RNA sequence: CCCGGCGAGGGGAGUGAAAAAGAACCUGAAACCGUGUACGUACAAGCAGUGGGAGCACGCUUAGGCGUGUGACUGCGUACC
RNA sequence: UGUAACGGGGCUAAACCAUGCACCGAAGCUGCGGCAGCGACGCUUAUGCGUUGUUGGGUAGGGGAGCGUUCUGUAAGCCUGCGAAGGUGUGCUGUGAGGCAUGCUGGAGGUAUCAGAAGUGCGAAUGCUGACAUAAGUAACGAUAAAGCGGGUGAAAAGCCC
């Protein structure tokens, strides 16, 4: 007997809110990636996103230990010849403070179509006020 | 004797092309490339009759890990608790129970916890 | 193969294959690669082997009960109508009548029947003595073949 | 009528080397 | 009210009145097999786990039909080294129908 | 009744005629005759003649009215290419191909 | 200057997708001579915007 | 007899066992080129398959069950001599 | 060329040490069937019936067992116009080369069984011939002496005739 395979028409999704005013970036992002792939759900399948929508309010006070707030650097290539742009942690915070959590979970998540779908279910905010209160999201200690 | 060999080649190439229907491109109309597609496809079938059991072992293990952490135990502590309570229920059955009928899985979790502690 | 002897093109410097005779067995209207010959295929069975085979099938005919023995075979005039009449009287369809002595009237009467065979006891052969279903033997032919095999 | 003006392609004449050769 | 039972290595989760597909039992074509190695009964939060077998339990079943399963081809092939090898296989399977559950 | 009309060994090539086929595959026949009147290719001449023949056969044999007709199916198949030789530089020949088409027009209501 | 592999009928159909024609949209039917012609073009009989200009 | 250019080619009628035997003529395969229908395909990376697999449509019945066509998504997977 | 000397996200442990307990982890081993070979040993031999232990990755190569095609004998026998070969589909079956049955097309041959003989099996030889692709409806239309208008002809005139 072919065991259970969760059909994407009948699987249901919840809504979670994560506080991030001092969580460590790597551990927080790993737990976001775990709930986003859906591995807290017993109807789990690889080829079907059984994930859960996660709203990370206050995504700029994510605290990083070590000397990483002045030493951890981020690289992205433009596409031209000399274009290797590079910004530290505090400078990436000062430019666009949600890109840090988005790059972290975009590193941890799978790659390709389903990985980009699981990332599409992750929307983060640099403040304390979201606009998805019509969804009834529940808080989650993560 | 002069064995003319049209019909033999037609029968053989028809068998291989019928095996190679469904494939993209010239790999379902050309014979010289449908033979490579057939032989490489049979090679992958021979590898995947071993790989399917690997993949489904990992799928059952992931599902039991998810249901066990929903009931308050890790998977390794779960399986050691089951072997210490002397249950031989394999993990295909465990994962199918974990999806269909979850209160029996809570029964398995409490018996494993009472064994391990 | 009736052709030329030149190379159809030069060896190096053309985008075509290497080729040096238009007669070649890989070409079109080239030779057969391993062409045959008028030959002789006569297998040589030994004298005692051939006689042992004839002894074997005569013993097999008498064990399988297919060698009807008669004192003589005789028709008056060479009428195949009378020969088929006589054979239907004797109740046979496929029949080999190997003769004690020479009967040219039976030659003439069996030349046109398409199932009956008339021989000598000397000129017998295992293909005939196996293939024909009911072998009729003259007692004089029995004497001649007991001489012939001894 | 039916002329059928399709004679066979006897095309290749010769060649040469005539190229800057690495040597 | 299902039951999990073991028939030659592979374990099955079957309910009453189901059919299931075992590997070839040496039992005649219309006879009943009574499996003894019942490992789990479940009756709507009325479970009892076998340790390693349930004591009070058998599973009765009738052998519906024997047969040979789907042919699967096996091609071994070593590239550039002049060897390939076709083969066939057809497993003998045996359908049983579960009636008794305890 | 679907009335068919063919033109075999049309002296043009299939890839050229299939454009003017794809223009009017599916229309009504009067509007298709307008389109093939004011389309300015040689395939318009050819398929306009074949649509004239198909309308004429459908009205005369089966006896249906001209407004009812509608080009359900129309296609252009490859035909027997005739093979000439164009001589080109440095002695080499080049076999050039003169292709042909089998133009089929189904017309019905 | 010459190709490296043989391109599929998929690629050939995709390239030929653009070379297909567009029809003439709608012929102007002249008011007083009832016949079709192109926009701003004189007809076969010779009319254009009503009057016969030509022989 | 009709379309057409008093052409080519076709459509009906006719001989015909057969015209999908019509001279470009028995059988009529494959590459190749189209048409009609079902499914997929315009956020997507690579020997193009294979294991899994939802959906859709078409065929069947102790509704259950399936097959046949497709294959989104996914683990593996760097042609042949 | 572009971080680029963890594989990557990232980690002050998710680093290193020392002691464990668990688990994951291969086509290994065990379980369940299935096939073959080689050994033992009795048998009850149509010369393999019951077990039995053990073996089966494979190039060059050596050995063994077969399938299929054409023709000859078996064959003036059998199937076949109530439809043979061949072609195209499906379903069953065989360890594989394969085999059988059938629906459509075809319109006259085919051949069991056991033997015999081979021009006996194609994917590769810059192989040979035929056919059809591809580049592609792309380059080109062959002197940079040059054309334009009216009238005729026709279904159709830039090129023909005036
Ligand atoms: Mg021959
Ligand atoms: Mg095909
Ligand atoms: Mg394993
Ligand atoms: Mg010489
Ligand atoms: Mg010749
Ligand atoms: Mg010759
Ligand atoms: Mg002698
Ligand atoms: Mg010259
Ligand atoms: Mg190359
Ligand atoms: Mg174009
Ligand atoms: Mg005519
Ligand atoms: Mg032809
Ligand atoms: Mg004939
Ligand atoms: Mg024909
Ligand atoms: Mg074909
Ligand atoms: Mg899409
Ligand atoms: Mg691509
Ligand atoms: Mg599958
Ligand atoms: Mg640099
Ligand atoms: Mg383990
Ligand atoms: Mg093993
Ligand atoms: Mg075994
Ligand atoms: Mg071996
Ligand atoms: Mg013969
Ligand atoms: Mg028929
Ligand atoms: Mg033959
Ligand atoms: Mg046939
Ligand atoms: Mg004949
Ligand atoms: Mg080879
Ligand atoms: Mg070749
Ligand atoms: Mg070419
Ligand atoms: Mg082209
Ligand atoms: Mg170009
Ligand atoms: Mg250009
Ligand atoms: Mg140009
Ligand atoms: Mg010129
Ligand atoms: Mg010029
Ligand atoms: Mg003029
Ligand atoms: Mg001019």
């Amino acid at each position: 007997m072919k065991t259970f395979t969760a059909k994407p028409e009948t699987v249901k999704r919840d809504w979670y809110v994560v506080d991030a005013t001092g969580k460590t970036l790597g551990r927080l992002a790993t737990e976001l990636a775990r709930r986003l792939r859906g591995k807290h759900k017993a109807e789990y399948t690889p080829h079907v996103d059984t994930g859960d929508y996660i709203i990370v309010l206050n995504a700029d006070k994510v605290a990083v230990t070590g000397n990483k707030r002045t030493d951890k650097v981020y690289y992205h290539h433009t596409g031209h010849i000399g274009g290797i742009k590079q910004a530290t942690f505090e400078e990436m915070i000062a430019r666009r403070p949600e890109r840090v959590i988005e790059i972290a979970v975009k590193g941890m998540l799978p790659k390709g179509p389903l990985g980009r779908a699981m990332f599409r279910k992750l929307k983060v905010y640099a403040g304390n006020e979201h606009n998805h209160a019509a969804q009834q999201p529940q808080v989650l200690d993560i | 004797a002069r064995v003319k060999r049209g019909v033999i080649a037609r029968a053989r190439h028809k068998k291989i092309l019928k095996q190679a229907k469904g494939y993209y491109g010239a790999r379902s109309r050309v014979y010289r490339v449908a033979f490579q597609a057939v032989i490489k496809a049979g090679q992958y079938a021979y590898r995947d009759r071993r790989q399917r059991k690997r993949q489904f072992r990992q799928l059952w293990i992931a599902r039991i890990n998810a249901a066990a952490r929903q009931n308050g135990i890790s998977y390794s502590k779960f399986i050691n608790g089951l072997k210490k309570a002397s249950v031989e229920i394999d993990r295909k059955i465990l994962a199918d129970i974990a999806v269909f009928d979850k209160v029996a899985f809570t029964a398995l979790v409490e018996k494993a916890k009472a064994a391990l502690a | 193969v009736t052709g030329s002897g030149k190379k159809p093109w030069r060896q190096k410097g053309t985008g075509r294959a290497r080729s040096g005779s238009i007669k070649s067995p890989i070409w079109r209207s080239g030779g057969v690669t391993f062409a045959a010959r008028p030959q002789d295929h006569s297998q040589k069975v030994n004298k005692k082997m051939y006689r042992g085979a004839l002894k074997s099938i005569l013993s097999e005919l008498v064990r399988q009960d297919r060698l009807i023995v008669v004192e003589k075979f005789s028709v008056e005039a060479p009428k195949t109508k009378l020969l088929a009449q006589k054979l239907k009287d004797m109740a046979l369809e496929d029949v080999l009548i190997i003769t004690g002595e020479l009967d040219e009237n039976l030659f003439l009467a069996a030349r046109n029947l398409h199932k009956v065979d008339v021989r000598d006891a000397t000129g017998i052969d295992p293909v005939s003595l196996i293939a024909f279903d009911k072998v009729v033997m003259t007692a004089d032919a029995v004497k001649q073949v007991e001489e012939m095999l001894a | 009528a039916a002329a059928a003006a399709a004679a066979a392609a006897a095309a290749a004449a010769a060649a040469a080397a005539a190229a800057a050769a690495a040597a | 009210m299902y039951a999990v039972f073991q028939s030659g290595g592979k374990q099955h989760r079957v309910s009453e009145g189901q059919t299931v597909r075992l590997e070839k039992l040496d039992i005649a074509t219309g006879e009943t097999v009574e499996f003894a190695e019942v490992l789990m009964i479940a009756n709507g939060e009325e479970v009892k786990i076998g340790v390693p077998f349930v004591d009070g339990g058998v599973i009765k079943a009738e052998v519906v039909a024997h047969g040979r399963g789907e042919k699967v081809k096996i091609v071994k092939f070593r590239r550039r080294k002049h060897y390939r090898k076709q083969q066939g296989h057809r497993q003998w399977f045996t359908d049983v129908k579960i009636t008794g559950i305890s | 009744m679907e009335t068919i009309a063919k033109h075999r060994h049309a002296r043009s090539s299939a890839q050229k005629v299939r454009l003017v086929a794809d223009l009017i595959r599916g229309k009504k026949v009067s509007q298709a005759l307008d389109i093939l009147t004011y389309t300015n290719k040689k395939a318009a001449v050819l398929v306009k003649k074949v649509l004239e023949s198909a309308i004429a056969n459908a009205e005369h044999n089966d006896g249906a009215d001209i407004d009812d007709l509608k080009v359900t199916k129309i296609f252009v198949d490859e035909g027997p290419s005739m093979k000439r030789i164009m001589p080109r530089a440095k002695g080499r020949a080049d076999r050039i191909l003169k292709r042909t088409s089998h133009i089929t027009v189904v017309v019905s209501d | 200057a010459v190709q490296q592999n043989k391109p599929t009928r998929s690629k050939r159909g995709m390239r030929r997708s653009h070379d297909a024609l567009t029809a003439v949209t709608s012929l102007s039917v002249d008011k007083t001579s009832g016949e079709k012609h192109l926009r701003h073009h004189i007809t076969a009989d010779g009319y254009y915007r009503g009057r016969k200009v030509i022989a």
